[PDB]
């Protein structure tokens, strides 16, 4: 309808709520694996930030698995950050993660990270 | 194992 | 890490993406039952909006549950307004919805929706 | 019927 208000700060508190609920492992329904490490999350919000994720679990056979494994050139610390950006807006991008990271990102279909990398990247040439 | 590839 | 960058519309983005998930049924994990409407939902989103979806889903027990019905005094146009809100961060308020929305969302322990209406009805006197 | 009262 036209006539609605809106709450500015409601989208971030949701992701916040979301994000404490994943760092106290409540309700989360897969578990990610890369090399060795394990990485307990929702998958709606890895469908929401990720094209690959999105692709996996709108899959009806796959969406029914608790076990996900990525493939095994996937650095663990690359996934990690990008997991931790899903889950709170902030990317911790540093000189010795960036090209993990975007690799990383391009293999999980985060255009907005990957366009980022790339001009961060092109910065320090 | 399998993965995503 | 004291080193990250944000991107500012990502909260949206998400929560946008979530909506999408619950408009074509995706990952819906539970039916809240009102009066004799039914509403399919993410218990996570649930829980991230309400005190009172938050108390119920950390409840070992009630968790597992698909199918929740809430008090009989609580109107459906009512939640299915604070719903949409959940996810889209818009509150479709009306002079006709303004008394059965605040009921609602006291119920639902919604804070920010509670404070909100007062302030609204508080001008209409 | 059971609500959440
Ligand atoms: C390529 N890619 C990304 O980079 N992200 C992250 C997006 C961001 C901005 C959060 O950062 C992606 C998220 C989604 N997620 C979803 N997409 C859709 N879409 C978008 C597409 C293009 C698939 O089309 C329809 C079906 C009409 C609606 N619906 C639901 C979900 Cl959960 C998808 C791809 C992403
Ligand atoms: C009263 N009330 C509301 O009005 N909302 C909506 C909040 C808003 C700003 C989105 O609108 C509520 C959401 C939650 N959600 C959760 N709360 C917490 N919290 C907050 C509390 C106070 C419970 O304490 C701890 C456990 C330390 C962290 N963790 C996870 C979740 Cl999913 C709770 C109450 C709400």
């Amino acid at each position: 309808a036209d006539s609605c208000i809106q709450f500015t700060r409601h989208a971030s508190d949701v992701l916040l709520n979301l994000n404490r609920l994943r760092s106290r492992d409540i309700l989360t329904d897969v578990v990610i694996v890369v090399s060795r490490e394990q990485f307990r999350a929702h998958k709606t919000v890895l469908m929401a930030c990720s094209g690959l994720f999105y692709s996996i679990f709108t899959d009806q056979l796959k969406c029914n698995l608790s076990v996900i494994n990525l493939d095994p050139e996937i650095n663990p610390e690359g996934f990690c950050i990008l997991l931790d950006f899903m889950y709170t807006s902030r990317l911790n991008l540093r000189e010795g993660n960036i090209m993990a990271v975007m690799a990383t990102a391009m293999y999980l279909q985060m255009e907005h990270v990957v366009d980022t990398c790339r001009k961060f990247i092109k910065a320090s040439e | 194992a399998w993965v995503i590839p």
